RNA sequence: GUGGCAGCCAAGCGUCCAUAGCGACGUUGCUUUUUGAUCCUUCGAUGUCGGCUCUUCCUAUCAUUGCGAAGCAGAAUUCGCC
RNA sequence: GCCUAACUUCUCGCUCAUGAGACCCCAUAAAAGGUGUUGGUUGAUAUUGACAGCAAUCAACUAGCCCUGAAAAUGGAUGGCGCUUAAGCGAGAGACCUAUACUCC
């Protein structure tokens, strides 16, 4: 029923708080509420993390007990973390929000004519589909 | 104190499977199949391997913690009935009055009659998949048979709850139909 | 009655623990008594016996 | 801040209480409110708890005349109009105009069957610790007195084929609007590039 | 304090208020259950009390003091000429109750 | 009373000493660590313990110095254990905790937020005793041991995640299991 | 305080056996259907005993319903619970 | 949380009560009990394999919450509605609301 769980190497993304957005790996579980993380290549400082505002990837780096920062920087390079997390929807989709949030007024009215005229010929197609 | 991890597994002999999923156990042997559902409790059960069947907890306490090796041995119940079943021996016990036992409405009502000699007649309905036979060679005896443990127990229960003396001492007046010997239909 | 029916009678009907604050019907291997009115009261009595 | 319509609330597995003072601070505010399948909402506890304050809520009559007593209303809507009612300054001209605003149904009216239903996640039941029981507002109905449980449930459930029906000819056209997007792409080509750039596929 | 020598209260509470009824004929606020298995039929009638006399009828109550008996008993008379039937209506369940 | 306001108490070494008189003209010196949220209190702690441990009060004394101490690696965890003695409503008693932190400040935090929360005690009727890291296999309290394992594993089942800056109301359906 | 009612430890009664049922020496409470203490309201007036009549309410349950325990073999009787 | 201006805000625990609890004076509760649960103290046995049945266990204590002790008369009061990883209990953090008080005009 579980798959991904919260394992030393385990890969999380920062939900919300401080460093929201980003990508760390666990090197230490202290409770079940607190976990030292250290994302070195992602931009994150070797902290204790509430496990409610951290949320599980799919990649799981081998990582020793309390790994230093150099240890845990080079499986992250080695594993490719970033290139894989990248191609997921998981973060096509914040990027694609972080896009839409940064648009102009022209280039809103732009997507408006686009879209639009893509919906006027996709509801061509769709009847000529419905007709057979 | 929450544990983080607490699991129990149960293995099935040759011949049965279960095929859990979503908290509901489908056990299946030769004497049918018999499903249970365990959604009142919030616990991880699935397959490891291929007869095996593990029911584990996250941060659980106590008293989610007892409940695992209850759900372990309801469908070890389970895997009992299917393979060999339930049979419960009843026995009379009567100081001068025969309690007369019969079975009517297609043999699917017991009727208990003479119980220390009151002319009312006591009607047990027994539930769906339990069935009941008098013993024609050992005298007394009334056995109630079935698949599920639970409903084969609940229909003793009632049997012998609804034999009960009133307004005297129960300490000599040991009239009853009692529960005398619980077993399984194949010989073990 | 056949003896071995006394004692299957008995042990359902004599053979059990008295509680000293509610009267329950408890078992006779028990430490406390299972009602919640008495406090879980874990003083008892056995059953009076054919004296 | 006001909505434009009204706003319906599809009650199931929400918590009673906390669905109320949502609802009460939305009439008060000013919108109007519709609540639909109000014996779908649940009661933290045990039934018996909920059992026991209804039966002494019942127990409040007026010695000298019970017709001017307490009015204990049965249906799981009008128990939560009066959990809500219990969450306004109803004696007041403000109260009375905002209680006025709402309305709670069991089952799915007619009017309302062919709508989408909202849910607040901050009243969901799910809030709740798994190892917690808690009772049905519509079971707490029918042992309270409620006369229509088995009528609602027979409505509920043809309404409920109705909509597998449909969902399932819903589904056949969306899976009919993909291919059909599909076969526009050589035509779409030029604004799609444009959708995607400004990131909207 | 206490009344002195308890009694029971003057009255049925339940049959209150007691006031004119509001039709001058009998509302029937309930029909016997419906048996599907049983030949359609009519669940009620209309007549008028025409008075009352008695009648000497023999008595069959095994175990009575009155059996193989004739006894005296008085009976009313409710005249009930044939009814004419001039619509059907039909009730639909609702959430709020049947509805016509 | 006292209390033990604000996250993450500070650790403060606090020095001090009698004021020397003509019949002791040299005095010992004495020094203590206490946790506390400032300097100010600092300085009254430290008074209050060594006035219940030698004659001598803050008017006839003096402070030598006070300094805060910081955590030397706050990047890396460690098992504190941390012996105590407290005031219930009907006696004293003694108590070794353990706890798993960063700092020992932050260790002794949790000690007071725990003593709060299970015993009802407030800060005025706890004395620290002592602070030490202990080591994994020195430990002996289980919720501190379960931890101690490398291949520790575990999800996080019933997870009820909150919306920040939306509506109340949504058509979404909520999702409280994520494999 | 007095009046009424309910608990805790058990020295003893109970043929033997402290607790079936009681329970001294002590001790903890509850209630305002007793009588006291006070003098807060009322002396430009709240009609002051008892009975009759009539409602409703509370139980610390006499009877009846459902039960548990006896120094419960049964008319009978006792204790206890909802 | 809504009445009600100000967060269903943030962190850690404890509590399930067949009407739990909920904030100085304040609007009652005790002796004695619970093998409910959570922490601690002490003394033992246990890998020369500890208790039950043909890998930790045992015993006595201790104090947090909960339960029993806990009976009154018109229908009724954490102020009400309601609230159960709380909207309860304890320790804390940010921000915010609000006087005829403080500053300025």
């Amino acid at each position: 029923v579980f798959n991904r769980v919260v394992q030393i190497g385990r890969v999380v993304f920062i939900a919300s708080g401080k460093d929201q957005g980003k990508l760390a790996a666990i090197v230490n579980v202290i409770d079940g509420n607190r976990v030292q993380i250290d994302g070195p290549s992602s931009d994150v400082t070797r902290t204790v993390r509430n496990l409610k505002d951290l949320q599980l990837t799919k990649f799981v780096l081998k990582l020793r007990v309390g790994q230093r920062t150099k240890g845990v920087k080079a499986a992250f390079d080695a594993a490719k973390v970033t290139e894989n997390f990248q191609k997921t929807q998981w973060a096509k989709k914040i990027a694609q929000r972080a896009i839409r949030a940064k648009l102009t007024d022209f280039e809103r009215y732009k997507l408006m004519k686009a879209k639009q005229m893509r919906n006027r010929i996709v509801r061509v197609e769709l009847a000529k589909l419905k007709k057979a | 104190m929450k544990l983080i991890e607490s699991n129990d597994t149960v293995v099935f002999p040759e011949g049965v499977t279960f095929t859990v999923k979503n908290r509901i156990v489908h056990v299946t042997g030769p004497r049918g199949t018999i499903r249970k559902d365990f959604r009142h409790l919030h616990m991880e059960m699935e397959r490891i391997g291929k007869s095996t069947l593990r029911v584990r907890k996250w941060f659980g306490v106590r008293k989610e913690l007892a409940a695992i090796r209850t759900v372990c041995s309801h469908i070890k119940n389970m895997i009992k009935g299917v393979t060999v079943g339930f049979r419960y021996k009843m026995r009379s016990v009567y100081a001068h009055f025969p309690i007369n036992v019969t079975l009517q409405d297609g043999n699917r009502t017991v009727e208990i009659r003479n119980f220390l000699g009151e002319k009312i007649v006591r009607r047990v309905p027994l539930p769906e998949g339990v069935i009941a036979t008098i013993s024609t060679a050992q005298k007394d005896e009334i056995v109630v048979e079935g698949n599920d443990v639970q409903f084969v127990s609940q229909a003793a229960a009632r049997i012998q709850q609804s034999t009960a003396v009133k307004e005297k001492d129960i300490r000599k007046f040991l009239d009853g139909i009692y529960v005398s010997e619980k077993t399984t239909i194949v010989p073990t | 009655i056949e003896p071995s029916l006394r004692q299957l009678a008995q042990k359902y009907n004599c053979d059990k623990q008295i509680c000293r604050k509610c009267y329950a019907r408890l078992p006779p291997r028990a430490s406390n008594c299972r009602k919640k009115k008495c406090g879980h009261s874990s003083e008892l009595r056995i059953k009076k016996k054919l004296k | 801040g006001l909505s434009n319509r009204a706003i319906i609330i599809d009650g199931k597995n929400h918590l009673l209480g906390r669905l109320a003072s949502i609802v009460a601070k939305k009439l008060l505010q000013g919108d109007k409110v519709v609540v639909l399948r109000a014996e779908e909402i649940v009661i933290s506890g045990n039934f018996h708890r909920s059992k026991l304050k209804y039966m002494s809520f019942l127990r409040k009559r007026c010695n000298i005349n019970p017709a001017r007593g307490a009015f204990h209303y049965r249906a799981p809507g009008k128990i939560f109009w009066r959990t809500v009612r219990g969450m306004l300054p109803h004696k007041t001209n403000r109260g009375n105009e905002a209680l006025k605003n709402l309305r709670a149904y069991e089952g799915v009216p007619a009017k309302y069957q062919k709508t989408k239903s909202l849910h607040a996640p901050s009243a969901s039941r799910f809030r709740l610790q798994p190892r917690r029981k808690f009772c049905v507002v519509g079971r707490l109905s029918h042992e309270v007195g409620w006369q229509f449980q088995d009528v609602v449930a027979k409505l509920e459930a043809k309404r409920k084929v109705k909509g597998a029906a449909y969902f399932e000819q819903k589904k056949k056209m969306d899976k009919l609007a993909v291919q059909a997007k599909k076969n526009a792409a050589p035509k779409i080509a030029q604004y799609q590039k444009i959708i995607e750039a400004l990131g909207y596929n | 304090s206490h009344r002195k020598f308890s009694a029971p209260r003057h009255g049925h509470m339940g049959f209150t208020p007691k006031k004119r009824s509001r039709t001058y004929r009998g509302r029937i606020k309930a029909f016997p259950k419906d048996d599907k298995s049983k030949p359609i039929h009519l669940t009620a009638f209309l007549g008028y009390k025409a008075g009352m006399t008695h009648i000497v009828r023999d008595v069959d109550k095994p175990g009575s003091k009155v059996n193989k008996k004739e006894v005296v008993e008085a009976v009313t008379i409710v005249e009930t000429p044939p009814m004419v039937i001039a619509g059907v209506t039909g009730y639909v369940d609702t959430p709020q109750g049947p509805r016509a | 009373p006292t209390k033990a306001l604000g996250e993450t108490l500070n650790e403060y070494v606090v020095v001090g000493r009698k004021i020397p008189t003509e019949k002791e003209p040299v005095t010992p010196i004495w020094k203590m660590q206490i946790f506390a949220t400032n300097h100010v209190i600092a300085k009254s702690r430290f008074w209050y313990f060594v006035s219940m441990l030698r004659r001598v009060k803050k008017a006839n004394g003096e402070i030598l110095s006070i300094k805060q101490v910081f955590e030397k690696n706050p990047g890396t965890v460690k098992n504190y254990g941390v012996w105590l003695k407290y005031d219930s409503r009907t006696g004293h008693h003694n108590m070794y905790r353990e706890y798993r932190d960063t700092t020992v400040a932050g260790a002794v935090t949790q000690c007071y937020r725990d003593m709060g929360a299970r015993h009802r005690a407030q800060a005025d009727r706890i004395h620290i005793l002592k602070v030490q890291t202990v080591k994994a296999e020195d430990t002996k309290r289980a919720g501190i041991k379960m931890f101690h394992d490398a291949k520790i594993r575990f999800p996080l089942p019933h997870r009820v995640t909150k919306r920040k800056n939306l509506s109340v109301f949504t058509t979404a359906r909520q999702n409280t299991h994520f494999a």
